[PDB]
RNA sequence: GGAGGUCAACAUCAAGAACUGUGGGCGCCUAUAGAACUUAUAACGAACAUGGUUCUUGCCUUUUACCAGAACCAUCCGGGUGUUGUCUCCAUCCAUAUUUUUUGGAACUUUUC
């Protein structure tokens, strides 16, 4: 399915997310997954306060993804 | 289906795991699952009061996982 | 800037994907990649490129209507008119390409096209030099040889992950037209053959590492390539994974089930040549052999495709072209297997670091550039280097050093050139680029005229950064020159157009040594025939347009003995007696080996830097060294090995300390020339026996005084400990058919050496393996008498591999044995012979 | 099936999601498990805007779809 | 309308990027002419004959004869394409209620602005 090879062709930008959390996590991305697991690096979280904070490595659950935030030349991609 | 997730590199390696409830622990990384159940060793709570432990973490539950040290 | 990308964006022949997300791609360290194509003669390689090049590439400009439709293979990178025309390819051509993969993730992969030719395996040193890892590309008839095992020891002992290509698959089923139950047993056989003489790591079409493909038709597989695409659709994907385990080796199904026992029921066959081999037999036969109505029911039945009447209408070889281009898919397997075989961790601070110290410090904000290769493109010299750390920008001052004076590792130290520009390579075209960023190889304007050959850049804004550095180390080419011409031009008047043009020839040929004799004349040493004529060519007419004079094809020889001295100052107060000895065969061969220590390996004297404790072990271990002379290791010379030995070394070994340097100095200088004919000494080994020193030393013993009188003292060593001319010899690899045999037999009697080392029966083909040795003074034409009394059948190729010089015949030093002019020397001195025609030469 | 859902293929939309917020955009890809993709997309949590880029929704977080524009050129 | 016409007439004829001029259409695109570079002279023709001039080999120092090399021009036997008029024949994408999406951790309450 293409919405998820979307996903793996933005490896090595930098990507916007937001969980069930209610928080919204920016950085580099390494590896993804079918799942929707992902690995990041130099993370930069905002919270519902707005609470900033830096996070090394993490790694997630794609059930816990709501919603991704992705570079505008990956429209061009092809389908 | 079941793609067995990347936790190679995390395997023998202290963790800060967050879980569902606001609740979060560090551990050793012993092993993994298909589903991402998770086997954690030397188990600290952080209420912050950190109590000691000694565990398998459920799948399902699972927010995320870091690393402390680089 | 811009109007210069305008005008320059025209020429490029546009493309699919576009330079834009090909160009974004680049910032990742990670994305990207670096891959060097190698492989023995006519393996493919160069029209595997081309293959890639057109997926990607809609126009084509230079397709003519014929070659597009099938017959005449395409080629791209052979740019030159030399190689086109010669027919093989001989200099390095890049291509850049953004690829897809599997996963759908796209990446941009720098590609090179090395030559296979045996000569021009400095090429492919060069190409290492900059690969994370190789492609090995061999031919399915073939099979294995000399050169693979060359290449691959090479290419791990450098720490180059290694995938494997059986290529021209179509050819095994219709040239030879096998069975498939054969068919499968010889691939496996070549399988079997890689994998011995790799060590630590085993293959298998099941992991990946090894890829099937017709390069001439038009098509390439993995096995996991092939399930996904047609097997996958008709199965559960959880199971098909599996499938693939159960596909290679020992594994049969018979009817939903598949059990590893032998074929119990009535028909049977092994899985791979069920679901593979069997029906892509059915393609070939089904076809040309089947009525083209019948075949379109097949493509929409087992495939979904559907072809026009067009189609049809061509010819077998054409329309075969067409429907395998058609059901097998851009070359994605191969773009995916490459993929996911490497990892950045593993290699990547062992290549680094053996190019350079282990180091390593001040990582990361530094630009770092190795530059390798340069190129003769249609406007100027480019220089081609890969990105180690940081950026490049139009315009930058770069500092740039070259590695003999980095052999040597503040103010006066540092040279800079501006970078005017950066190009990313393309076969036919260069891609205008801003910006070079790490990972990434690129072609560079105007950096040239700091090195010749191999150079290592970089930006330093730190003392201390500055001081960690290391310079990148001098690349080490697979084989030495040896093969040896004297040039002069036509026309004295005309030789400063001809020096230049010499020097421009060391720039673009890594493996070309230029010297100059007192009389004016140009030694030029190249590795072989075809490469000194390539040389020639391009000399005389792309460079030089000066026609020049060319002599008769030599060699380098080298100078020896097997086995006391006395010696006298120009200003009597230095005595010198320096013992020469025969050094171990053994001992030599692992002088020769350029390594490490790595393994069990016996340690490579470079290595001396190490306690000399651990080298002597060594020295003791390997040889049952005498434990006093394994301690008094000095050094090595520029080649073999210099021993203290006497009671003087304890009387006064602080004096003699003093004295070390201009020793060792000497002694290189001494040993790199030669009381016979002023050629290099072999097999060596020298031990000091006496050293009287000047009473008072009032500033006596001056350089000026010991260093030539050590030189002379090992002269007159050599001499008495009667002294050898060595030849080197080269590898004879031929291939021939079984009853060619007596014919190759006899050459080899004629030629000098008549040596051949072994005989292997080609399993799976109606061809011999034949290993010999040749003197290479004796070799001159050798290749084409091969050719002409085989009547075009079989070949050959010679490479220098282990350096042995044997020793030349006759005594060294007899008067008696010469007879006349223009004769061809009696067998019994081959040594008195070679010295006075040298002799004559050195004056 | 999925007739229905190719049919939508570049169209502008209107998708509520389970949190209220709702995005608005081109369609460019879809899935079994009603995975979208948009381009230039808007959330109006409610007198509100941002501009987010192309954003990939899970089905979890889905609840209704509706075109808002016809096909563009 | 279509195929075929051993029917003719009239044009051109290797391919490609880039410069200049003219014309048409709305700085761009198309056509034609000239110059330069590349391909290999992949071939307009998987064929290859004669003649003229200028040079260089032998000559009776002569030919409406030649010997066998070079360069430069020509002729001759053929080929392709477009176009115009004709002629004959024929028609006018898989199925999963038990942890990463579609058989729910939902439900409910209260305070602040
Ligand atoms: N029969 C057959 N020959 C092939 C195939 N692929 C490549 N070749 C051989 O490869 C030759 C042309 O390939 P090139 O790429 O030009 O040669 P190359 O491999 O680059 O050789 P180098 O330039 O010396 O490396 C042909 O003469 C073929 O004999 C194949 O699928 N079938």
């Amino acid at each position: 399915g293409i919405p998820v090879k979307l996903l793996n062709e933005a490896q090595g930008h930098i990507v916007s997310l937001e969980l069930t959390t209610g928080a919204t996590y920016r950085g580099k991305l390494v590896e993804s997954e079918d799942s929707m697991n992902v690995q990041l690096r130099d993370v930069i979280a905002t919270e519902p306060q707005g609470a900033v904070t830096h996070m090394d490595q993490i790694f997630v659950r794609g059930s816990q993804i709501k919603f991704i935030v992705v570079p505008d030349l990956l429209k061009n991609a092809p389908l | 289906m079941v793609s067995t997730p990347e936790l190679k590199k995390y395997m023998d390696k202290k963790i800060l795991l967050n879980i569902n409830g606001s609740r979060k622990v560090a551990g050793i990384l012993r092993g993994y699952d298909i589903f991402l159940n998770v086997v954690l060793d030397d188990a600290m709570e952080i209420n912050a009061n950190n109590h000691q432990l000694g565990t398998v973490i459920r799948g399902n539950s699972i927010i995320s996982l870091e690393a402390l040290d680089a | 800037e811009h109007t210069i990308f305008t005008q320059l964006k025209k020429n490029i022949p546009k493309t699919r994907y576009n330079r834009d997300y090909m160009l974004s791609m680049a910032n990742i360290p990670e994305r990207i990649i670096n891959v060097g194509v190698i492989g023995p003669l006519h393996s493919g390689k160069t029209s595997l490129m081309d293959l890639l090049v057109i997926d990607s590439h809609k126009r084509i400009p230079d397709m003519s209507k014929n070659v597009e439709l099938g017959w005449k293979p395409l080629r791209y990178l052979d740019n030159l008119k030399q190689e086109i025309d010669r027919g093989l390819s001989i200099k390095l051509n890049g291509s850049t390409l953004l690829c897809t993969d599997l996963e759908s993730k796209s990446r941009m992969i720098n590609f090179l096209d090395a030559p296979g030719h045996v000569n021009f395996m400095d090429e492919t040193a060069v190409a290492l030099a900059a690969s994370d890892l190789v492609l090995i590309v061999i031919d399915v008839v073939e099979g294995v040889t000399f050169v693979v095992e060359q290449l691959i020891k090479q290419s791990i002992k450098n720490n180059v992950a290694m995938c494997f290509v059986i290529n021209k698959l179509d050819r095994l089923i219709l040239d030879l037209k096998l069975p498939p139950m054969d068919a499968y047993l010889k691939l496996n056989h070549i399988i079997a053959n890689i994998n011995s003489f790799t060590k630590g790591n085993v293959f298998s079409p099941i992991d990946n590492n090894i890829i099937f493909a017709s390069t001439k038709l038009g098509f390439t597989f993995t096995i996991k390539e092939f399930v996904s695409y047609y097997y996958a659709h008709s199965i559960p994907s959880s199971k098909i994974d599996d499938f693939t385990t159960r596909l290679w080796g020992s594994v049969y199904y018979h009817k939903g089930n598949f059990r590893t026992k032998p074929f119990e029921n009535v028909e049977k066959y092994p899985t791979f040549v069920e679901f593979i081999l069997i029906p892509l037999y059915k393609i070939f036969s089904y076809a040309l052999s089947m009525e083209k109505d019948k075949l379109k029911n097949l493509l929409r039945s087992n495939f979904r495709v559907n072809l026009s009447q067009e189609a049809l209408q061509y010819d077998p070889q054409p329309f075969l072209k067409h429907v395998l281009q058609l059901i097998f898919r851009q070359q994605t397997g191969l773009v995916d297997a490459i993929t996911r075989c490497y990892q950045p961790f593993e290699l990547f601070d062992n290549k680094t670091a053996h190019l350079s110290i282990p180091g390593k410090s001040t990582p990361e904000g530094t630009l770092w550039a190795h530059v390798l290769k340069t190129v003769d493109y249609g406007g100027a010299e480019w220089s081609l280097v890969r990105i180690y750390s940081g950026l490049l920008k139009r315009g930058d001052t770069v500092r740039i050093l070259d590695t003999s004076q980095s052999e040597s590792r503040e103010d006066d130290e540092t040279p800079s050139c501006e970078v005017e520009e950066i190009g990313l390579l393309g076969g036919r075209y260069v891609y205008p680029v801003h910006e070079a960023h790490k990972g990434q190889i690129v072609l560079i304007k105007g950096i040239s005229s700091a090195y010749i050959k191999s150079a290592t850049l970089y930006s330093v804004k730190s003392k201390e950064d500055m001081k960690q550095l290391k310079f990148f180390k001098p690349l080490d080419y697979i084989t030495e020159a040896v093969f040896k011409i004297v040039l002069q031009p036509l026309l004295p008047r005309e030789l400063p157009k001809l020096l230049d043009a010499l020097n421009k020839i060391s720039k673009y040929y890594p493996g070309v040594i230029i010297k100059v004799e007192e009389s004016g004349e140009h030694v030029i040493l190249g590795n072989g025939e075809l490469y000194m004529d390539c040389l020639l060519y391009d000399l005389r007419a792309s460079y030089a347009k000066i026609e020049i004079k060319i002599s008769d094809p030599l060699t380098v020889f080298s100078e020896s003995c097997s086995n006391s001295r006395l010696g006298e100052e120009n200003l009597p107060g230095l005595s010198i007696s320096v013992a020469a000895e025969p050094m171990d065969s053994k001992m030599i061969q692992d002088l020769s080996r350029n390594t490490l220590g790595k393994g069990q390996n016996c340690l490579d004297i470079d290595g001396i830097m190490d306690n000399p404790r651990k080298l002597s072990k060594i020295l003791r271990t390997e040889y049952g060294w005498d434990s006093l002379a394994s301690r008094n290791v000095w050094s090595f010379y520029n080649g073999n090995v210099l021993i203290n030995d006497t009671l003087p070394d304890e009387i006064s070994p602080e004096l003699l300390s003093k004295y070390k340097e201009q020793i060792i100095q000497g002694f290189y200088w001494a040993v790199k020339e030669g009381p016979l004919a002023e050629e290099p000494i072999y097999g060596v080994q020298y031990k000091l026996l006496s050293i009287s020193v000047p009473s008072d030393v009032n500033i006596d013993v001056m350089k000026s005084q010991i260093i030539p009188l050590m030189k002379k003292a090992c002269y007159v060593g050599l001499l008495t400990a009667i002294p050898i001319l060595l030849e080197p010899i080269y590898e004879v690899d031929i291939t021939v058919h079984a009853p060619l045999l007596p014919i190759v037999e006899e050459l080899m009697k004629k030629r000098r050496g008549s040596r051949i080392y072994k005989t292997i029966k080609v399993a799976g083909t109606p061809l011999l393996e034949v290993r010999g040795q040749v003197p290479v003074i004796e070799s001159a034409g050798f290749e084409t008498d091969l050719r002409l009394s085989t009547n075009g059948l079989g070949m050959c190729q010679l490479y220098f591999w282990h350096k042995i010089w044997r020793k030349v015949p006759g005594d060294v030093l007899d008067k008696d044995a010469f007879i006349p002019k223009l004769k061809p020397a009696p067998i019994n001195s081959l040594s008195r012979d070679f010295v006075m025609k040298t002799r004559r030469r050195k004056g | 099936h999925s007739s229905r859902l190719a049919n939508l293929i570049d169209y502008k939309l209107r998708v509520l999601t389970q949190d209220g917020r709702v995005y608005i955009g081109q369609l460019m890809a879809f899935d079994k498990h009603m995975n979208l993709v948009l381009n230039e997309c808007i959330e109006e949590r409610v007198v509100e805007k941002r501009v987010l880029g192309l954003t990939i929704l899970r089905g979890e977080q889905i609840l209704s779809t509706v075109v808002e524009d016809k096909p563009l050129l």
